[PDB]
């Protein structure tokens, strides 16, 4: 997982060196951001229960051809599947707020995504459009901090970015 | 005995740059005739260095033979300047691919900042450094020996996709990857390659240990971008010395 | 040069392996032991 | 490779469990003693180079068939790679101990690492001694108790991580056994 | 482009030789086919006019979601720039019929349109739809004659795979 | 490659004079907006997936030719490969932006581009477009004057990072011209 | 020159990523760091006449074999040109103060030392002796604070052991 | 295993040739001075107790590190294996020269020892210095130029069984390399 650590270890494994003064001045950035984006990972992890559940009926309010026979949602058991992918992708990006980089996300949501949904039929657009349906509503003193807020829709946009 | 002035053309190579006029034209074009033969220095310098560790105490060792049979080093340099030859017949997407590739490989070996200039100024000095750096450390194909079949298999996947780029994107074959140039010539390379390989397994118990590390090393700094492709680069070290710097066609 | 999978004719890399060693000390052990 | 943070992502990855609020309890308590995390790797780096030879010395007057002739260490080639593979090991150690997780250690140096050391005929016996004498050394630099060298540090207690680090090298002792 | 014979004679400047009795006898072949899938050629070639545009309407009678704003074909500007893709598919089959291999399509509409169609939000489903479409509208003795039925669906088939 | 810290070093280093108190003004007023300059990096790298598919349509909007038989951007090979430069492009600014310097823009991006460019047959006005585009959505982005995102912010002014990425962006364009 | 900055964005550049947040994160921790790194550099710069000063004849009191004839030190600009070094080590401190990494001491003290100081008969040890002397000299309350003297001799001891 | 008369046997069995007159003359000047090589190994049989425990104690006082805790000689379990070890290839080198042939002494002995003892930790510099000072020994009790023990013999020469034995130690010390 690419985080603040594995970056800076890996750099001075790649050269032979010892842990330098940048490499410990790397980790104090990592105590300082660790306060604001550790508050919403709780926040997430308590309340995943209606973030999946808001996202899911969005992205099928945008779409909804995907409900025609043929189509990639036509019956309950692929519904139930594309529910679980969102909660896949917050649970990624539940993690990526706990680690403090886009590790996890590039491990198990990102790499090869590319050629499932090509494969698969799955429309990239209706994925992120719960993505984004997720992005827009973060009340900035409601859902959490300020702070927070940033680094969840920094998480968040990077996930857009990268599966479009 | 007649008279005869000195030409023209015997003059004009007396002449003084200008750079307000057209003659500055002219010395654009003397200038990188002198800058190709300063990359043909540096790279000669940086092969040359390398090249030393085959022979690190005065005698020549095992890495560098070319000639198991009587005529087997005569064939070898009309490999080799065939090689040259069809290496600048490529068009102006694959040079200028592969020496913007080249410096995304170059820039993370190097170890001071003048180092990596270097080999940002000048494309042949950053092509010849990749090939020192994995003939010192025996990471090529040519050196890797696999341990079990399963490591075997694991550096044949990889080898299949890195001969997939020696072909077009239709299925042409490039002239890149090409074994022959004459009537007999690839049975020369057959013949040449497989005594190579025998070579490779007689290395000391060492050499063997050595290059299991440094393989692993290159595999984890140069290809391997996840924790994934690290996990293999250090449990199947010959899997991680199959991987081309993709400047190569083959 | 490439493996023995595809466009590659006859069997290479006979070398002992840590495997094929560490079974030679064993058959040995067990000799001594008889 | 993995540090502290991610060793529990992968634990709760194996039963698909968010990380709530008791699995963050055990890392807000790693980012408390940061600062003491830091002060101690920086402890060590610091005498480095003097560690390799306390201990490849101390190894030696253990042993002085080493620098017998025939001995594996009797050339100044063999005595040279026996001086590096002390700061490989120290180095790795140190990895370990900034990352809070001894994963960078056992697939990067320990992995496949006594196999090497069986086919070169290095004795096994003096490799434990050498990373006993830096594993000593590295309790002493921590909790500031060296006899010659005492560097400046804010007051508290550290013996977390020596115990942290003394962990990690009867790891790597356990490995090359 | 790969062809019939730009195969063997790369196959033979890769190992040096000569033209053998095997590059010959490839030919061959491109002569007894040649009646078949040439005939195909100018039935595709004379008739280009109407395959688009029942390829086209189809396509958004699949997808009416397309037209919606902020989609794909929301103007009519980008509704003409649709059609002009299916007519330069058929143009690249027509020239795939010609030379006789998938050379033209592997140049110049396979290679990047997976990079080109996930940046640009084109949903490759619509893609297959109306080569579909051009596909199961075959009548075998009514369009063309038999084989070069057969040598024209090999073609859009092989389109199809590839977009997906 | 440098940064804003090593950039006035190398001009201490051509006079042997000691960094000291006049040097340290313009450096001590780098980190205490320190916060601006991160806070401006993060709305450009979250819609950089934007930028490039908006700059690049763009200038096929005002330049019918590129996508003409024949044209530069006629292939899909070809459209790929120009927004994959988008995105190279959009990538060594936004280093150079976070460095506060533009050194690695310009060995490690531009040095080489423009030859490259003509040795490619690139046409070189429909390029020095791509990029004033990005430009302005830069400074829009930094401004916070999108039309239709606004991202937020803590209130202050910000017109020096924008003026900074400005004169990144022609540094570009005359590099590639 | 290896610092806090140029070693995150490197890691990005050979990946081909976009700053992410742990890049981000790590200059972070170069904003509490330099507080204390910075305020040894204007105390060595102020007072760097005094140290040079007082670690050369520590050099020469050490080592008092230096002014033999045939030796190092044997004339009057040979000692010239030794506090010279000193005051270049001192300078090369400095710099590695203010960028925050050992980025100048590797560029033009440390690379290549190891081959002039063999060709020229100049004793390593007679270096490190200054620079030693150097190290136990800090009065951690009244040279300067004590993160300001723990930023200072982790890098006078980056170079002793470089230079041994 | 093979014997000086058998070596011939299979040498003509792989041409298919009956053994004739020339093959006869290497093995009937072997019954010759056959009462020479009885006389000869009766001398090493007589003193092998002594053998062992002279060249041990040498290898000792050679090199103090393998009696040095750690050592392996350390423990009365290793000095016994190694005294044992010592009695095995005096007991292999005195068969091979009874029959003449060094067969059995590398089928039995030395094919897989030189694994064994890398698998072991056993250091082959002092293996090598064991099995020398066991060769000079059986020079000298060989030729009867022992210090304190002459044998009764009947008189004439007796190099070439000396040079037997002296060739069957170095194959001994070749294989344990
Ligand atoms: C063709 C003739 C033509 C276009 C295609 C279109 C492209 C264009 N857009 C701008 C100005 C901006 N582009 C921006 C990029 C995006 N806007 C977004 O909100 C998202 C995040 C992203 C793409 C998904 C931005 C931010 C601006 C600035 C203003 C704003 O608030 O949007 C230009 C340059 C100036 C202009 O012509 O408007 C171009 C060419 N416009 C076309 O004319
Ligand atoms: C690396 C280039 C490549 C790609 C990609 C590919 O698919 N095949 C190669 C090129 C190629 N080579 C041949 C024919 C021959 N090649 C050799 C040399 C190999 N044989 C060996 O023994 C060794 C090393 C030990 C090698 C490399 C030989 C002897 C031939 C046959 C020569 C002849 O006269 O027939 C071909 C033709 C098809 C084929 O694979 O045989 C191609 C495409
Ligand atoms: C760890 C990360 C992770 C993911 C992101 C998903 C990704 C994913 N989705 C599906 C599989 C599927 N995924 C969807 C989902 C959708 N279809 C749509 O139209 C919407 C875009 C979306 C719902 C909102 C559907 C409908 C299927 C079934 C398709 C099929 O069975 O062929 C599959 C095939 C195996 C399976 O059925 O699970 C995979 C790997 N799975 C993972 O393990
Ligand atoms: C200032 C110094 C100076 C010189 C040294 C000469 C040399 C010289 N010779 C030629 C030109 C020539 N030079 C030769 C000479 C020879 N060809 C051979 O085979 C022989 C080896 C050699 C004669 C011994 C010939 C044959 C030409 C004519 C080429 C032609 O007409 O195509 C030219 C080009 C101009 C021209 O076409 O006349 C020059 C510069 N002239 C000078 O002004
Ligand atoms: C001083 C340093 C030093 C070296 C580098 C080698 C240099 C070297 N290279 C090759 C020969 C070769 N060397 C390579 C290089 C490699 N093979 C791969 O698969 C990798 C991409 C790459 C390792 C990083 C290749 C592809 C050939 C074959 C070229 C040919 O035979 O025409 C040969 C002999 C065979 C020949 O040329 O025909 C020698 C001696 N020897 C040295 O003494
Ligand atoms: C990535 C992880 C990594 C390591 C841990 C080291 C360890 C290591 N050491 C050696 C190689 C060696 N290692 C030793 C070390 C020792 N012998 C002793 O008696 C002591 C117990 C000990 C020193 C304290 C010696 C003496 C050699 C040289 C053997 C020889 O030259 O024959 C080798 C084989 C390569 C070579 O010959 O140099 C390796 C892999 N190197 C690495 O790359
Ligand atoms: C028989 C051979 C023999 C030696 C060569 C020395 C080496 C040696 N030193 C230590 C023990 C130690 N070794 C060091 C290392 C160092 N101490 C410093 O002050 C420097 C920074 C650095 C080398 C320059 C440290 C810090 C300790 C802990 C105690 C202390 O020195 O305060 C130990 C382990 C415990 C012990 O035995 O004391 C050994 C074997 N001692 C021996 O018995
Ligand atoms: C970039 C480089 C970098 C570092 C090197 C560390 C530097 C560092 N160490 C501590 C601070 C400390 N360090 C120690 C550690 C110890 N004290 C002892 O008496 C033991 C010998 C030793 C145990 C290992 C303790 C006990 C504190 C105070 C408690 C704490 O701050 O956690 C602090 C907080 C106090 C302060 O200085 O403001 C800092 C910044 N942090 C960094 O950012
Ligand atoms: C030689 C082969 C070749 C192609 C296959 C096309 C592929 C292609 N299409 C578009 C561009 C486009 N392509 C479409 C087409 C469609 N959108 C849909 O929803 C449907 C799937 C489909 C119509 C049926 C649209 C609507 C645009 C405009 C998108 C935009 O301008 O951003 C572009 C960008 C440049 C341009 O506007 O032309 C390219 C390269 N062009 C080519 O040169
Ligand atoms: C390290 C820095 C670095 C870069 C900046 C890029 C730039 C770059 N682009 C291309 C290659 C290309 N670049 C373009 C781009 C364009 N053509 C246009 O008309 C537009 C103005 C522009 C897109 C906006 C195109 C169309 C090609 C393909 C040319 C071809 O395939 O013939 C090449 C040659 C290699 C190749 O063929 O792919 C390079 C080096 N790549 C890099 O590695
Ligand atoms: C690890 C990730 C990381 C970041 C993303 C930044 C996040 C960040 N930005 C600002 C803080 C700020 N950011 C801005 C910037 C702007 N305000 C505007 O109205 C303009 C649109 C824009 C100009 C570009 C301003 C004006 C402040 C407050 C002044 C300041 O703190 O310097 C602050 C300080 C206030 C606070 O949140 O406590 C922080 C932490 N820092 C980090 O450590
Ligand atoms: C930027 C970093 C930098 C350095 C560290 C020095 C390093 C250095 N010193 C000397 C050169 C010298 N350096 C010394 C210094 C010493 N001799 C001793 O015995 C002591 C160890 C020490 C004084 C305390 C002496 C005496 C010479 C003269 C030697 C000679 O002229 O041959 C030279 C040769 C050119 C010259 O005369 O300057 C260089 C490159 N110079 C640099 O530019
Ligand atoms: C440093 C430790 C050390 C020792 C322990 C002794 C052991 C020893 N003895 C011999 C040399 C010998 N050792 C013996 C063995 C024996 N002699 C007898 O008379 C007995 C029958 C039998 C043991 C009871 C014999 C026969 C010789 C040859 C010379 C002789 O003794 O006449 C040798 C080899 C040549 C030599 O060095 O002399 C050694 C190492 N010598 C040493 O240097
Ligand atoms: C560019 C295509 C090309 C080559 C490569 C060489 C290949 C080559 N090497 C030779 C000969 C040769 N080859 C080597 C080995 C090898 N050479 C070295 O300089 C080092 C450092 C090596 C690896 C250790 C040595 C050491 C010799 C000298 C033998 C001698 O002079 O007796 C010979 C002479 C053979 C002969 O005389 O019979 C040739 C043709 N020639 C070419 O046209």
């Amino acid at each position: 997982m690419k985080s603040v650590i594995t970056t800076v270890v890996s750099a001075a494994d790649a050269a032979g060196r010892f842990p330098s003064n940048s490499d410990l001045e790397s980790i104090q950035g990592n105590i300082q951001r660790s306060a604001a984006r550790l508050e919403a990972a709780e926040k997430l992890a308590g309340n995943h229960e209606a973030v999946v559940k808001e996202a899911g009926d969005a992205c099928f309010a945008k779409y909804a051809y995907l409900k025609n026979p043929g189509e990639a949602g036509e019956n309950q058991e692929k519904i139930n599947k594309c529910y679980r992918d969102v909660d896949h992708y917050m649970r990624l990006v539940n993690y990526c707020l706990v680690v403090g980089g886009t590790g996890p996300l590039d491990e198990w949501g990102i790499a090869g995504a590319r050629e499932v949904y090509r494969t698969l039929n799955l429309p990239t657009s209706a994925y992120v459009a719960s993505i984004a349906y997720t992005r827009d509503r973060l009340c900035v003193p409601r859902d959490m901090s300020a702070q927070a807020g940033v680094e969840f829709s920094a998480y968040l946009d990077y996930l857009i970015n990268a599966l479009s | 005995v007649t008279g005869a002035v000195s030409s023209v053309n015997m003059r004009r190579f007396q002449r003084v740059p200008k750079v307000s006029g057209f003659s500055a034209k002219v010395t654009k074009k003397n200038v990188n005739k002198a800058l190709d033969k300063a990359d043909m220095f540096f790279a000669k310098s940086v092969t040359m260095e390398g090249k030393a560790a085959a022979i690190p105490y005065g005698v020549y060792g095992i890495q560098c033979m070319e000639g198991s049979a009587k005529g087997m080093a005569h064939e070898k340099r009309a490999m080799a300047l065939s090689a040259a030859f069809r290496m600048n017949q490529r068009s102006a997407a694959e040079k200028t691919g592969a020496m913007y590739e080249n410096r995304r490989l170059a820039l993370i070996l190097a170890q001071n900042d003048h180092q990596e200039k270097q080999y940002i100024k000048y494309p042949k000095l950053a092509a010849a450094a990749l090939m020192a750096s994995t003939e010192v450390t025996r990471a090529c194909q040519r050196y890797a020996v696999p341990e079990s079949i399963e490591e075997e298999f694991l550096a044949a996947s990889v080898d299949k996709v890195n001969k997939m780029r020696g072909t077009t994107a239709s299925g042409v074959y490039k002239s890149s990857c090409v074994e022959g140039n004459a009537k007999g010539q690839a049975e020369q390379a057959r013949v040449a390659a497989l005594a190579v390989a025998f070579r490779s397994a007689q290395k000391s118990a060492s050499q063997f240990a050595a290059e299991r590390y440094a393989q692993s090393k290159y595999g984890r700094d140069l290809f391997s971008s996840t924790h994934f492709e690290e996990g293999y680069a250090n449990t199947y070290p010959a899997m991680a010395a199959a991987k081309r710097a993709s400047s190569y066609g083959y | 040069q490439t493996g023995l999978v595809n466009s590659k004719f006859s069997a290479r890399m006979a070398k002992k392996t840590a495997k094929q060693t560490k079974n030679k000390v064993d058959e040995y052990m067990a000799r001594s032991v008889q | 490779m993995l540090d502290a943070f991610s060793r529990v992502v992968v634990n709760s990855d194996a039963k698909a469990a968010y990380v709530g609020g008791s699995d963050l309890q055990a890392l807000k308590s790693f980012i408390a003693d940061g600062n003491k995390r830091l002060d101690a790797v920086n402890s060590i780096v610091s005498n480095a180079s003097c560690m390799v030879s306390d201990a490849v010395s101390g190894m030696i007057c253990e042993n002085p068939g080493l620098i017998s002739p025939g001995g594996n260490c009797y050339t100044n080639r063999r005595m040279a790679a026996c001086l590096r593979d002390g700061e490989i090991i120290l180095r790795y150690v140190s990895y370990a101990l900034l990352a809070g997780d001894a994963s960078v250690l056992e697939d990067r140096c320990l992995n496949g690492l006594k196999e090497t050391y069986i086919a070169l005929g290095v004795p096994t016996n003096s490799s434990i001694r050498a990373v006993s004498i830096m594993k000593a050394q590295a309790v002493a630099f921590i909790t500031n108790t060296a006899t010659e060298r005492k560097m400046s540090f804010a007051a508290g207690d550290c013996t977390s991580l020596a115990s942290e680090v003394a962990s990690y090298f009867d790891r790597v002792g356990a490995a090359i056994s």
